[PDB]
């Protein structure tokens, strides 16, 4: 029995909605990759790197940056709430390294509405389980890519 | 004809002097079905004492008719100014011997037709209306002197022990035991009939079989017949003894009023009836295993299994017939390759996987599918065990295209 | 009183023979209290899986172990306590339910099941898995139509409570007043997902509902 | 109803099943000359 | 064909049976096929028997079993028919049976290539073995005609309903046969997709039958076999086929209902169904008026048609407003029976006035009674009261005019005992005179009160 923490949406569909409400496709990145190599599963780990690579330059990583602006009554609120999602996601990516999490896709991970913070969820796979496994073993000690990164500051991280 | 009913619950006055005799004349009209429906209407007045007399002094002829004839002739039996005229030629004395022998069963007949066209959707070759047919035993007990006659036969013995001693085995000698479950209720509707019927003490008989009885449609018979004697104020009150319920107005008044009567009697808790004796369900009282770590080509770098001599279609007739032994390592490891794919195809888990297994051999080895052992095998299999018909149509026609050159070779020599 | 109820809940008889000395002992001072976590944690559970959510994930898992594993102690061990709960009768109306649409196959099926042992046929564990995977994709084919549950279908003893001396679970600090369960929603929603998670809504003594 | 003897219910089933099938086959294997 | 019928019955015999086998070679199958004829035409003439008709039984079996494995379906049908016109007595079965001929009897059954002569040839030998011995059916046959039945509706088989009325029969006669090969189940899921009145009122009355006497109720289980015609309606989500396609899934449901429906009244007609459908202990009764409480509306529309019908009162017509439904429930409506074509005055005076019969008992009624009773006990009444207040608006008038039906049937036929305590509805009175209760749902028994007084009125007028 699991309790339920209001006011809170889960990364993978809060993304969904604004691309939606944009006339983008959810896949745009995933369709890029295929379309240059049909077989991306079967790649060496160098060609894959150069279509992994060609991705992410034709298409600007900036969703979730402009998603927690329009969601802003003001622009008060605005940097109060990006300060608390910055501080947090750093909590959480060294406790969870620490721990051994693993599987952190974006439908395991909760962004609170009202104030900015970072939840985490499904804590199935820790010490280091993801990394070892024989299929598609996971070789990250946490999640950090372009789209949160792009969100906290324009300064980086 | 069938405007003389409406003339008839209407209720117009002295209807029994110009209209009975309007429906006698109606009566030998040339149409069958003008014949038919006159009887109908005709049975209808009959229920009224007034009606019912001016048939008698008119005396009709109604033997020429059908069983509804019969019928409507018996109920003269219930008047002693009729009982007299019709035991003056000797037929009440014929009527008993021919409802004992002939058609005392056939009653349960015309219990069970009428209930069969009303609520089946039988239509033997909108809520209707299912009457009691006119049965003599229970016309004869509303005057003593009918009543006199039929405790003289000593009727009622024969009757009682066949309720005491039913036997429920055979389907001809329980019609029997409802032949006399509907001859006791007609006889136990009238006071003067309670008399002789209580006095042998089986009426608690029958309400022990309506409550326990191995056969459930002699249980359910019980409850009609149990009706019929609480058509009296006397019969009631025995079934109120024994927990049985019974409505005590008739119907001619729709709002009865607590202080004749309708045949209808139900048990004071209705689960005393549907309780049932549980009976314990009937049930109750290799290469396979090598194949799977091998592979068919590896292995060759008898084979029946339930192969006897009485379930093969060639080897039977060895002794009874004189055929002669069937003819031939390479062969024998083909059979089980085939066999043990038919058993995997009994689950339909992977039907694609075995049925594609068994068209290889086919190509590969188009001449293993041409031996009558093979296929006697094959067929005894697919009777012990169960297999779905789009699988169970694949097999018995990879065998179509065969010769059976053994069979027919020996079928010659031994008929000749 | 929640951990207790687990452990008391256990398959380990060393666990369970431990757990009831510990809660007798506390039926003392407080009887009440302990009879109603029991019915509460019954009926919890039963909610969260159907019968016909339990065959699916036990068929499943059994079929693997045959057919993958080829292993025929171990498919039995799967099915035993399956066939186990309805030998003790059906105890709400969808339960009863699903003991006349698939009820006839899976005892049947049981049977064939038991001739295996004895007989030692392949035939017969073949027959047997005739009638379990029949059931499984008749099964396989509503599990998508489930969407909402309605507590008087699956269980009447939980909407029939209207008042309780339990904590709301998750919720205790002894410096704080305690909380009880005051009632339970008459109807609850599943999520679409390949778990499908229930979505059950009590109601606090102070009348915030958790 | 008094659906009991074998008598009745072989009559009804062989006449239920010619009467009323779209089909023209148990009007041609339910012949009662095969009895 | 030339027809000698002038040498000996031998010199006539051995002709045809030695082209039967011929090697596969110098003889036509047009030949044979005249040849088998000839025996036929034979075997009217001179009877039945060894002594005259050349060889012995066994003899003419072997080569009459060379006939049903040639490639041309006119010789196999051919074959059939000689096969059925030389099985008279048990010896004779019992001699075909001793050769296994039921291994090729069976693979005649299911072949489905163009030749539905030659199955219907197969069928109606089928029904000669039974009639002959029914104790020594091959079970070879029986799980041939199980699978053409259990599995004949999704393959377009149009001969699936003619192999359905064998296995009934032969149910009658060897149940022992038919229930090891689950044969039982067959029946069961059949009468569940089929829609047609005539057809399903025979099947269930086989299964009934076979719970009336005593020594057959040990073939059928106790709470599994008999009810599942009750899931349709039991189970809100009921999948009967695991195997079909989704565009007529919503008309599957409907299908379902229908065929259900007639089922369920089936066997509340039937002695042998209404025992065991109401036993003491846990029964369907209980858990078709248990689903009625539940607040669904497919289900509860649904339920509501049956129980008009399983009684035989007339529908009233869809509506929110009982007035509307009221006038279309008195005897004294119009039908189309009355006009001056039709049955001008007498067919109208039929069911207005009352028939002459005061004392003569009705055998319907008591038939009513029981039913009703059993209703009662079960807690009917109790269950009604519930959907008047707790459902749609044209659900409430269905079930407020159903339980007036009852209560003036309730009052002319039960006996005083069961309705003394019948007409003063406790359940739905205190929801009445309760002011504790939410407003909403008082009124709504409140006003179910002032509708159903009003349907009494209806009742004390009579027909006009
Ligand atoms: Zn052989």
């Amino acid at each position: 029995l699991i309790g339920w923490v209001p006011h809170c949406d889960t990364l993978h569909a809060l993304i969904r909605d604004y691309r939606e409400k944009k006339k983008i496709l959810l896949n745009i990145e995933h369709r890029i990759m295929l379309r240059m190599a049909p077989d991306y599963d079967h790649l060496t780990l160098m060609q894959k790197v150069e279509v992994f690579e060609h991705a992410v330059n034709n298409t600007a990583g900036d969703d979730l940056a402009k998603l927690l602006w329009l969601k802003s009554p003001s622009s008060e609120v605005w940097f109060d709430r990006r300060t608390n999602y910055t501080r947090s996601l750093a909590v959480m990516s060294m406790v969870g390294y620490i721990l051994g999490l693993g599987d952190r896709h974006p439908s395991n991970l909760m962004l609170d509405r009202l104030s900015g913070k970072i939840l985490h969820i499904d804590f199935g796979d820790c010490f280091e389980v993801a990394m070892t496994r024989e299929k598609f073993p996971e070789k990250i000690p946490f999640r950090l890519t372009r789209m949160l990164t792009n969100a906290m500051e324009v300064t980086g991280l | 004809t069938k405007h003389l009913r409406v003339l008839l619950r209407a209720n117009v006055e002295f209807f029994n002097n110009w209209g009975i005799e309007l429906l006698v004349t109606q009566l030998h009209d040339k149409n069958k079905t003008i014949s038919s429906e006159a009887l109908d209407i005709l049975d209808e007045a009959c229920e009224d004492k007034a009606n019912l007399h001016a048939l008698i002094q008119m005396k009709p002829a109604l033997s020429h008719l059908g069983d509804k004839g019969l019928l409507l002739l018996l109920r003269f039996l219930s008047i002693p100014k009729g009982f007299s005229y019709l035991n003056e030629r000797g037929y009440v004395a014929k009527q008993l011997e021919k409802w004992h022998r002939e058609y005392n069963s056939k009653y349960v007949d015309l219990i069970e037709e009428q209930l069969n066209e009303a609520l089946t959707t039988y239509r033997k070759p909108q809520r209707p209306h299912v009457y009691l047919p006119i049965h003599l035993y229970g016309q004869l007990v509303h005057h003593k002197t009918g009543c006199h006659l039929l405790e003289v036969q000593n009727i009622i013995t024969e009757l009682c022990r066949n309720v005491r001693t039913p036997d429920l085995d055979k389907w001809e000698e329980i019609k029997k035991l409802k032949a006399s479950l509907w001859a006791l209720g007609n006889i136990g509707s009238s006071n003067w009939g309670l008399n002789l019927l209580q006095e042998e003490n089986v009426i608690p008989d029958i309400l022990k079989l309506a409550k326990q009885c191995e056969v459930l449609s002699i249980r359910g018979t019980c409850v009609y017949v149990l009706g019929l004697i609480a058509k009296t104020k006397q019969g009631c009150d025995i079934l109120k003894c024994h927990n049985w319920d019974a409505v005590r107005h008739s119907r001619k008044h729709l709002w009865p009023v607590v202080p004749d009567y309708i045949g209808l009697a139900l048990p004071v808790d209705i689960n005393d009836i549907f309780q049932v004796k549980d009976i314990p369900y009937f049930q109750t009282k290799s290469f396979h295993l090598l194949r799977q770590q091998m592979s068919l080509t590896e292995i060759m770098n008898t084979g029946l299994q339930e192969h006897t001599d009485d379930n093969c279609l060639y080897c039977v007739c060895i002794e009874i017939l004189g055929f002669q032994p069937s003819n031939q390592m390479c062969r024998i490891l083909l059979r089980k390759e085939v066999l043990r794919l038919v058993i995997n195809l009994s689950s339909s888990v992977s039907t694609k996987c075995h049925e594609t297994g068994l068209l290889t051999i086919k190509e590969k080895y188009p001449q293993t599918f041409d031996d009558i052992c093979l296929y006697s095998e094959v067929s005894h299999l697919l009777s012990h065990c169960t297999f779905r018909l789009p699988c169970r149509r694949f097999i018995q026609e990879l065998f179509q295209d065969v010769q059976f050159l053994q069979m027919h070779e020996e079928a010659e020599a031994v008929l000749a | 009183i929640y951990p207790l109820t687990v452990a008391s809940k256990s398959t380990t008889t060393a666990r369970h023979n431990a757990a009831n000395k510990i809660l007798k002992n506390m039926c003392e001072h407080s009887n009440t209290l302990v009879q109603q976590a029991m019915m509460v944690s019954e009926e919890l559970i039963r909610v969260a899986i159907l019968w016909h959510e339990m065959w699916h994930e036990g068929l499943e898992e059994a079929s693997r172990l045959y057919f993958g594993e080829r292993n025929v102690k171990g498919m039995f061990e799967v099915l035993e306590p399956l066939h186990a709960m309805m030998e003790r009768g059906p105890q709400t109306l969808k339960e009863t339910s699903f003991n006349q649409a698939y009820g006839r196959d899976l005892m049947e099926a049981q049977e064939w099941c038991r001739k295996y042992m004895k007989s030692g046929n392949v035939k017969d564990l073949t027959q047997a898995w005739d009638l379990y995977y029949h059931v499984f994709r008749r099964i396989s084919k509503q599990l998508p139509q489930l969407t909402s549950l309605e507590l008087q279908y699956v269980s009447p003893k939980l909407l029939m409570c209207r008042d309780l001396e339990l904590a709301v679970p998750g919720t205790y600090d002894p410096n704080q007043p305690i909380i009880r369960i005051q009632s339970i929603a008459p109807s609850l929603q599943v999520i679409t997902s390949k778990q499908r998670p229930r979505k059950l809504t009590l109601m606090g003594s102070n009348g915030h509902e958790f | 109803a008094f659906l009991d003897n074998p008598t009745i219910i072989l009559a009804h089933i062989r006449q239920s099943h010619v009467t009323s099938d779209d089909t023209g086959m148990c009007e041609m294997v339910l012949i009662d000359h095969d009895v | 064909n030339v027809p000698l019928d002038l040498t000996r019955e031998p010199s006539d015999n051995l002709r045809e049976i030695l082209q039967n086998v011929a090697r596969l070679q110098g003889v036509s199958n047009m030949r044979k096929l005249g040849h088998l004829n000839n025996f036929t035409k034979l075997l009217c003439d001179i009877g039945h028997s060894e002594e005259k008709l050349g060889f012995h039984y066994e003899d003419i079996i072997i080569c009459l079993r060379l006939a049903l494995l040639n490639e041309a379906k006119e010789v196999r049908a051919a074959g059939l028919r000689a096969l059925r016109y030389l099985i008279q007595d048990s010896s004779i079965l019992q001699k075909v049976l001793k050769l296994k001929v039921d291994y090729l009897i069976a693979r005649c059954i299911d072949i489905q290539q163009s030749n539905e002569v030659e199955r219907t040839q197969a069928l109606r030998l089928v029904r000669k073995m039974i009639t002959v011995n029914a104790s020594l059916f091959p079970s070879s046959v029986t799980n041939s005609l199980i699978a053409v039945g259990n599995d004949g509706l999704q393959e377009r088989d149009r001969m699936v309903r003619a192999c359905i009325a064998i296995i009934c029969e032969l149910a009658l006669q060897n149940p022992e046969v038919v229930a090891l090969r689950g044969g039982l189940n067959t029946i069961l899921k059949n009468v569940i997709d089929c829609q047609l009145s005539r057809i399903n009122e025979a099947l269930i009355t086989t299964i009934l039958h076979l719970l009336n006497h005593p020594k057959t109720r040990q073939y059928v289980r106790a709470d599994v076999e008999l009810e599942r015609i009750l899931a349709p309606y039991t189970d809100f989500h009921y999948r009967h086929s695991p195997d079909t396609a989704e565009g007529q899934l919503k008309e599957d449901r409907e299908a379902r209902f229908l065929a259900s429906k007639m089922g369920i009244i089936a066997t509340f007609r039937s002695w042998a169904g209404i025992i065991n459908l109401c036993k003491p202990g846990n029964s369907g009764i209980q858990s078709l008026i248990g689903v009625l409480c539940i607040p669904n509306m497919e289900i509860r529309r649904g339920l509501l048609e049956v129980l008009y019908d399983i009684f035989r009162l007339p529908l009233p017509v869809v509506t929110e407003e009982f007035i509307e439904a009221l006038l279309s429930v008195d005897p004294g409506r119009f039908q189309d029976s009355w006009r001056l074509s039709d049955g001008f005055v007498a067919a109208e005076a039929k069911t207005i006035l009352p028939h002459r019969a005061r004392s003569r008992p009705d055998l319907m009624d008591n038939y009513l009674a029981l039913i009703l009773s059993a209703f009662i006990r079960n807690g009917l009444l109790e269950g009604l009261v519930e959907v008047i207040t707790n459902s749609d608006d044209h659900i409430s008038v269905r079930a407020t005019i159903l339980l007036g039906e009852l209560l003036h049937m309730a009052n002319t036929i039960l006996p005083h005992s069961h309705s003394h305590h019948l007409h003063c509805l406790p359940t739905l009175m205190n929801m009445a005179a309760s002011f504790d209760i939410p407003k909403e749902k008082r009124l709504r028994a409140s006003a179910a009160l002032n509708c159903l007084k009003r349907f009494h009125e209806m009742k004390k007028r009579g027909p006009k």
